[PDB]
RNA sequence: CCAGACCGUCUCCUCAUGGUCAAUCAAGACUAUGUAGGGAAUUUUUGGA
């Protein structure tokens, strides 16, 4: 299976950033993470390039319209790889 | 397994795909679009299932307009292979 | 709760009022009435009309709309 | 010609070889090559030779003193596998393997042309060991490239019969006769990748003299690209009831087409007037590869109560 | 195959931003593996309604605030 | 640049490659990981922009990246 | 009732009307066959860009991806 | 054969042979070649010769390097005579091997270039490159060479 | 200028020969020849018939490439002997022959062409055939009337000398007896596996069943008849027909050369049909599959091909005639699929394609002024008139003639019977029904005509009855119609009880689209 | 070897006391390097 | 079947890919995948010849490429019609 | 030295195919076979320029 889909598991209660086709960069908690990328936030800001910024309580996001999701430092080399 | 796609062999030739086939075969020039403004002109040789196509003098028609004007560039390529998501429109001229 | 598949069915049951949504132009949104069992999301709808919706009388005939361009359904 | 041996080497071959030269003899008729007139053993070479000839497996009829018996050693070694530290005989070695092959090559094909049996086929495996680097004791599965190390080393210690491995069919059972459960099924699918011919022959007398031979030549082994190449040529040796003299050669070559078909190949021989007036009980067809090795089939040509008329 | 876990989410309004700057609201009644979101309000922006319920294709949804967390 | 005559992606795992997306907002990131559609995750994600001239910067992201975007991945310079 | 493949098959050998998304087109002509992917093949085809036509071209054949609807 | 005006290069047409004496000299030369030689698109390989049959991998290549010994073992045999007929330039390096052992096979190749190939019968050209020694008359005569094509040049 | 490949050879003093050619330029070469003109001919290994008087004769090649065993089989000597053969003409007491050769080959050839050749029986391949023919006839009604018949044969004569050849190890008047035996025995056993005769116990009874006596009848080996059973099942459809056609023995003698195969797979993208998954690419069954449709469909075959076709033909006709009465014999009504199959080798055009194209010398650029009459079947162009045909056909005289020819002996047919009883139907019983056919013209010769099938043909008939939904055929018989208007009896065994809705056809072996048909209800007791 | 043990039986030619098939022992002896 | 059966065959060979966006980049082709992953050894560059910002290495994303041109002009076309029957020895 | 032009020297991913293991009341990681497929139309590689 996919390394990266169990990187974003493994990170199941991580501070997630992301960024999508339009350009929406969120920051906030990773609730659930699947096969196809399908994450759902906690405490979500939302900073878009229009400049008009809030901050949210939730969000779900399509997993087929990110163009990148954020991870921190910790989960580098282990425990995921070998 | 073998029977189930060896089926969809002769669906070239029934469907939609059928004209396109009967060019390959009988190599005639046809008028190919795609999404950005273009227009290209060129024989058949070669045909696939998704309509991943290879030709011969291939003619390229477009523009590299910065508005308001309509420029026709022209250059001459033959050999190519266009990958079939781009193409729209084909059609066997008499 | 309705599952999406059986709600196929339901409309073919029922045959209810629909205002279809359009992906490139924002505008012009069709109008009728939905008709087919499919598994794709491609459904046939009988006497489509095509208004301009505000961001008026614009007539049309019957579509089978392709199963991409489906951005709305009601009923 | 062909294989560019000067015309003494050739005058060497031609009284050294016989009808009855055997394994050790042909190693010292390579070693006599005139090519190896300018080869010498000297002292840093010497403590090294001293530890071959020991332990070497081909024997030795000459002494570490001569120059022909270090050629010899430092053939058997090449076969074996041995890259070395002192670098001098590394250097006369390296020598050996651009042109061992060659001149081996040629001995063989000479000693077909002559007509001999004993020499031939042990040429033949010669060859092949100059070819792929390993000895018939070393199974022919190093030659596959895919095959494992551990698995090899395995097959090598266990001390059995290599046909016996080819004839097991199922998986399972492979992985258990190697001493490894893992790559059982690798091994199996890289065995039906080794060649294997269900051969039969009947052969019948046109009239007294000549006498025709219907072969049978089937192919169970499936093809690869990789490792099998273009074709698989296969020199077919019709020999005598001994295996002293060959009666009739041909190479065949086995492509992609023919392996698994019953195909068949028919040819001709005269016999002499003693074998004609008194007839043997069976000649000895011999499939056997240039490239493979162990593959070798050989069987029996049946003469019982062919009378001629 | 997966199923999106929108169990979470049933019976509380959402505030949808769909694909090309319209912002569509309504509570959510039915979900599924391809995300044809079966949800039973439609209000555009301001705000006029146009029709109850409306059935939504999986492509044309991409952000979904709840409003009730 | 140094970049050898690589094969495949397996063997050029754990190097800084530049990325570059659709819209031709251009990236840079060591190659971590591999995956059936490219989600090749990113050590450090330095993004970049140019406007519709000259390009900016940003460095937000330590990424997963995802493949539907993605154009073709240039190599920048070996590691260690 | 009427399902939409069976439409589709109904309207063979008759008028067909084909809307693009991008290049938006309105393509007429009499309908010849189609697969399960749902690509179209027309006879008597006709461009009309927006109303106007650029050409009348003949036999011809059309990609699903771009197409819109599918009228008399 | 490749023309001036028409970049494409003439490849089917015309085979070079660059006789070097030892293998690593051959190896050398092979690189220096596909230096200098890169921008017309030209394939410059030494003899990877092993089978005779085989030898169809040289028909297919432009420039070969060859050692001597090996150049005679393939112009020697029956079904590789359609090389030396496409094979317009050989070039020797080093005819001063005469005199050793070797340089007799450099003598045997040269006799087989000129009397062998007369069914087909258009010579090729021959360039042999040397160390400065005398009798050169001698050698210009050998290689059917007159006062232009010897350039005796001193230390 | 036909073939041009002929010219630019010959132009320099050297001439071409291979099978098949135009006759004109053949006859123009051999007189190039005799004339003293061409010095050198290149000959292929096919055309040692026709022997052209030279005095050297150079043979190249002694290996000749074919496709059966997929290898190179070398030139059996009798071919050899055949060429050398050519006594010198011009230069007197005098005799040249260069053979170019292997050294495996040498000792074969060196002593079988200065010596006598051995001559030896390949009868114990082929008994199995020969056997069942015997039976048919009805010489043979034990197992020793077919020791009798091999007593009167060369391999009974030939095995006294020669023993060993054959498998005979005793050499004794009882051993080899007991070996003529036991060959017999083996060649009954393989027949008695397929439908071909029966033993019984009362010295002891032999018979022929339905099988052997067609295999008797066309000629057609046991190996072939044996396969052709295996496959043909009930409703099996036209390809699979084809493909049975296809695989048989018959088809050794068609020589697949080097570079064959490609140019097979190359020709299979403009082909109707497909070939089967399970069997093999460069044996001579898919070859035959192959240029089977390069005829009914009217492409532009090589001119090697071309031999290749016509030796297919030679074979076909038997070999379909067995196909579509293995099928009747088996009792189904996919029979007529056959027939139709037939109808079309026989011609050289599909069922569905077009009718019109069957008539000698048709092209698709005439089929469009045809068309514009309302020309559907080919009984409309016997009612027209001279004028309209001209204006239609504006070609040479021979063609229009061997038109003429096929539109007058192809007869307009009718369709009437006669049952005994309609009232009293048992079930089970062999119930007689008169059928009375007739023609439009009473004819001269049966002669029937096509371009496309070189050999001639007498025309036949095949009347049928079966029911459509089932696939059941209940009465079948093959007529020669000499005469204008004819009775046949068909003695056919009735179906069970109820109404069964019957069905006759009046299919031609030859001629496409003459399937005059009326259908029929009855009520069985 | 068993005293008392099955075997298949073919036609053949009958190899030396002292030939390379009978003496693998040696071979692997020697591939085991002996000047290390 | 399928023409990307065309492309896995040619190896070590030169192209001048037109992509969906607009580019021509020469570079050698090596294996082409049947998702048509191509992986370019040397590259050239025209970023939206014109401005140049041509760095060495690349391997394409199937999704970009819209016209291939030319490593050979070459016309090889079938071969799996070939092995289907040939594995047919044995029933 | 010796086989090569009538001829696919070389594969990124999912599934199945049988042999293994790591194991819990019926499920995952690895060599190998290409005998399977890759517009599973929407979560990616075949169309939102």
């Amino acid at each position: 299976n996919g390394i990266p889909v169990k990187l974003l598991n493994e990170a199941q209660g991580h501070i997630v950033s992301l960024e999508l086709t339009t350009g929406a960069t969120y920051r906030g908690k990773l609730v659930e993470s699947e096969d196809s990328m399908n994450v759902q936030l906690r405490d979500v800001i939302a900073t878009e390039p229009q400049g008009a910024v809030t901050h949210m309580d939730q969000i779900f996001v399509r997993g087929s319209q990110i163009k990148f999701i954020v991870v921190p430092d910790l989960l580098k080399n282990a425990p995921l790889f070998k | 397994r073998a029977e189930l796609e060896e089926l969809e062999e002769f669906e070239f030739k029934h469907g939609p795909m059928s004209l396109i086939n009967d060019a390959m075969v009988t190599r005639t020039p046809v008028i190919i679009s795609l999404r950005n403004n273009h227009k290209i002109i060129a024989r058949v040789k070669a045909f696939d299932r998704h309509c991943n196509m290879v030709l011969e003098n291939v003619k390229e028609l477009w523009t590299e307009k910065k508005g308001k004007n309509v420029i026709n560039r022209e250059r001459f390529i033959s050999k190519l292979f266009l990958r079939g998501d781009s193409v729209i429109v084909v059609l066997k001229t008499p | 709760m309705v599952p999406p598949i059986n709600c196929i069915f339901n409309f073919l049951q029922q045959q209810t009022p629909v205002t279809i949504w359009l992906f490139e132009q924002i505008g012009i949104r069709i109008k009728g009435k939905i008709v087919g069992f499919d598994e794709f999301m491609n459904v046939v709808i009988d006497e489509a009309v095509e208004i301009p919706v505000n961001s008026k009388g614009t007539p049309l005939g019957k579509i089978l709309l392709k199963g991409d361009n489906i951005t709305l359904i009601t009923s | 010609s062909s294989f560019y041996i000067n015309h003494a080497s050739m005058d060497v071959y031609n009284r050294e070889l016989d009808e009855h030269t055997t394994q050790i003899d042909l190693f010292r008729i390579f070693s006599m090559s005139e090519e190896f007139k300018y080869v010498s053993v000297r002292y840093e070479e010497k403590r090294e030779l001293k530890q071959l000839l020991e332990k070497a497996p081909i024997p030795i009829r000459e002494d570490i003193d001569d120059p022909l018996a270090k050629v010899n050693v430092l053939l058997q070694s090449y076969f074996s596998q041995l890259k070395f530290e002192g670098f001098a005989l590394n250097s006369d070695i390296v020598f050996i393997h651009q042109n061992a092959g060659r001149l081996l090559r040629a001995m063989f094909e000479i000693c077909l042309k002559r007509g001999w049996g004993h020499p031939t086929r042990m040429l033949l495996n010669l060859c092949k060991s100059a070819t792929t680097k390993m000895w018939p004791t070393n199974c022919p599965l190093r030659q596959f490239k895919t095959c494992p190390v551990e698995v090899i080393k395995r097959l090598e210690a266990s001390t059995v019969p290599w046909g016996d491995y080819l004839q097991l069919e199922t998986p399972a059972e492979v992985g258990r006769a190697i001493r490894s459960e893992k790559y059982g099924k690798q091994v199996y699918d890289l065995l039906k990748r080794f060649p294997k011919m269900s051969v039969t022959c009947n052969a019948q007398p046109i009239t007294r003299s000549v006498m025709r031979f219907n072969i049978e030549i089937i192919a169970d082994w499936i093809w690869d690209m990789n490792v099998h190449g273009s074709l698989e040529p296969f020199l077919l040796m019709l020999e005598d009831t001994d295996g002293d003299s060959i009666l009739y050669y041909d190479v065949l070559f086995i492509t992609p087409d023919i392996v698994g078909h019953e195909f068949t190949l028919s040819f001709t021989y005269e016999l002499k007037q003693h074998n004609q007036n008194n007839l043997p009980p069976n000649f000895f067809l011999t499939l056997i590869s240039e490239n493979w090795w162990h593959s070798e089939f050989e069987i029996p040509v049946s003469f019982n109560g062919f009378k001629l008329p | 195959v997966s199923t999106p876990e929108l169990k979470k989410y049933m019976d509380k309004k959402i505030l949808l931003n769909i694909n090309g700057s319209r912002k569509v609201a309504g509570i959510l009644r039915g979900y599924d593996i391809f995300l044809n979101v079966v949800l039973d309000d439609a209000m555009e922006i301001n705000n006029h309604q146009l029709g109850l319920q409306t059935v939504i294709r999986g492509n044309s949804i991409i952000s979904l605030e709840a409003l009730d967390a | 640049i140094q970049v050898a005559h690589s094969s495949r992606l397996a063997n050029l795992i754990d190097y800084k490659l530049r990325v570059l997306t659709q819209d031709g907002r251009v990236y840079i990131g060591q190659l971590m990981a591999f995956d059936k559609h490219m989600n090749l995750v990113l050590n450090e994600c330095i993004e970049e922009r140019v406007p519709k001239i000259k390009v900016e910067k940003r460095v937000l992201g330590l990424t997963i990246l995802r493949g539907e975007q993605i154009l073709s991945t240039v190599v920048e310079d070996k590691p260690l | 009732p009427v399902n939409p493949k069976p439409f589709l098959k109904g309207l063979v050998n008759h008028r067909v009307g084909v809307k693009l998304k991008f290049n938006s087109t309105e393509y007429r002509g009499t309908l010849v066959s189609t697969d399960n992917y749902f690509n179209l093949q027309l006879n008597e085809a006709e461009e009309f860009v927006a109303g106007v036509s650029h050409g009348t071209l003949g036999e011809i054949f059309i990609r699903c991806n771009n197409v819109l609807y599918i009228r008399e | 054969h490749y023309n001036p005006k028409t970049k494409k290069l003439n490849l089917s047409a015309f085979k070079i042979v660059y006789i070097a004496p030892l293998k690593a000299l051959v190896q050398e030369q092979v690189r220096e070649f596909q230096r200098r030689l890169a921008f017309l698109g030209i394939k410059v390989a030494e003899l990877t010769g092993d089978s005779r049959l085989s030898r169809k991998q040289i028909d297919e290549t432009q420039v070969l390097v060859s050692t001597p010994e090996k150049w005679d073992i393939t112009t020697r045999n029956s079904n590789n005579l359609a090389i030396v007929e496409l094979v317009r330039l050989l070039i020797i390096d080093e005819i001063h091997l005469l005199h050793d052992d070797r340089g007799p096979v450099l003598e045997s190749i040269v006799a087989r270039t000129f009397w062998a190939s007369k069914y087909g019968q258009e010579y090729p050209r021959i360039i042999g490159l040397s160390a400065t020694l005398p009798n050169y008359e001698d050698v210009g005569r050998f290689l059917r060479v007159p006062k232009e094509g010897l350039f005796y040049f001193d230390s | 200028l036909t073939d041009g490949h002929l010219r630019a050879p010959l132009k320099h003093g050297v001439g071409i020969l291979y099978k098949g050619m135009a006759s004109n330029d053949e006859r123009i070469v051999k007189r190039l020849y005799e004339y003293g003109a061409v010095s050198v001919l290149l000959i292929s290994k096919d055309c040692s018939a026709f022997a052209c008087k030279t005095d050297e004769v150079i043979i190249l090649g002694t290996n000749l490439y074919d496709g059966a065993e997929h290898k190179y089989m070398p030139y059996t000597i009798n071919e050899l002997l055949e060429m050398v053969g050519l006594a010198s003409g011009n230069d007197s007491m005098a005799g040249k022959v260069l053979i170019l050769t292997s050294h495996n080959m040498k000792a074969y050839y060196k002593k079988f062409l200065i010596e006598p050749l051995p001559t030896e029986s390949y009868l114990q391949y082929i008994i199995h055939d020969t056997l069942n023919n015997e039976i048919a006839n009805s010489i043979i009604q034990s197992k020793q009337d077919c020791v009798d018949w091999f007593t009167y044969s060369y391999f009974y004569r030939r095995i006294h000398v020669n023993p060993s050849y054959y498998g005979v190890r005793d050499t004794s008047p009882h051993g080899i007896s007991v070996f003529l035996s036991n060959l017999v025995e083996t060649c009954l056993n393989d027949l008695v596996e397929s439908s071909f005769i029966e033993i019984d116990d009362t010295t002891e009874i032999i018979s022929t069943l339905s099988n052997g006596l067609i295999a008797s009848h066309y000629g057609v080996s046991f190996f072939t008849i044996q396969s052709f059973v295996s496959s043909l099942s009930n409703t099996s459809t036209l390809k699979n027909m084809l493909y049975v056609l296809s695989t048989a023995v018959e088809f050794e003698s068609v020589p697949l050369r080097k570079g064959d195969r490609a140019l097979l797979v190359k020709l299979s993208k403009r082909l109707p049909l497909r070939f089967p998954e399970h069997t093999s690419s460069g044996s001579v069954s898919f070859k035959v599959f192959l240029l089977l449709q390069a005829y009914f469909s009217r492409l532009e075959l090589p001119v090697d091909f071309q031999n290749d076709l016509k030796d297919i033909l030679e074979k076909v006709v038997p070999l379909i005639n067995v196909v579509v009465d293995i099928l009747s014999a088996n009792g189904y009504l996919n029979a007529t699929t056959a027939m139709d199959l037939a109808q079309m080798l026989i011609q050289g055009v599909w069922d569905v394609d077009n009718p019109l194209r069957q008539i000698p010398h048709f092209n698709n650029k005439i089929l469009e002024k045809c068309k514009e009459i309302n020309v559907e079947t080919v009984y409309d162009i016997m009612a027209l008139e001279d004028e309209e045909r001209d204006e239609i056909l504006t070609l040479t005289d021979s063609q229009l003639a061997q038109v003429a020819a096929f539109v007058n002996n192809y007869p307009n047919v009718e369709l009437t019977y006669s049952l005994n009883n309609s009232d009293s139907l048992i079930s089970g019983v062999k119930q007689k029904i008169t059928i009375q056919l007739t023609r439009d013209v009473e004819p001269e010769n049966l002669q029937v005509t096509s371009e496309k099938y070189p050999f001639d043909k007498l025309e036949s008939w095949w009347l049928v009855l079966g029911e459509v939904s089932k696939k059941e055929l209940y009465a079948i018989k093959k007529v020669t119609l000499n005469k204008e208007t004819q009775q046949y009896e068909l003695e056919f065994d009735t179906p069970t009880s109820g109404k069964h809705n019957l069905t006759i056809w009046c299919v031609c072996d030859s001629y496409l689209d003459a399937d005059k048909e009326l259908s029929f209800e009855i009520n069985v007791k | 070897f068993n005293q008392e043990g099955d075997y298949n039986f073919k036609y053949g030619i009958p190899l030396e006391f002292y030939n390379e098939m009978h003496r693998p022992v040696h071979f692997l002896q020697f591939s085991e390097l002996a000047g290390d | 079947m399928k023409l990307v059966n065309f492309l896995k065959k040619l190896r070590n060979e030169q192209v001048t890919i037109e992509l969906k966006n607009g580019t021509t980049v020469w570079g050698t082709l090596q294996s082409v995948s049947p998702q048509m992953n191509a992986i370019l050894t040397d590259v050239k560059l025209t970023l939206p010849s014109d401005n140049i910002a041509s760095l060495q290495y690349i391997n394409i994303r199937g999704n970009t490429i819209r016209q291939i041109i030319l490593p050979d002009s070459l016309n090889l076309d079938s071969l799996l019609v070939d092995q289907k029957q040939l594995n047919s020895l044995r029933r």
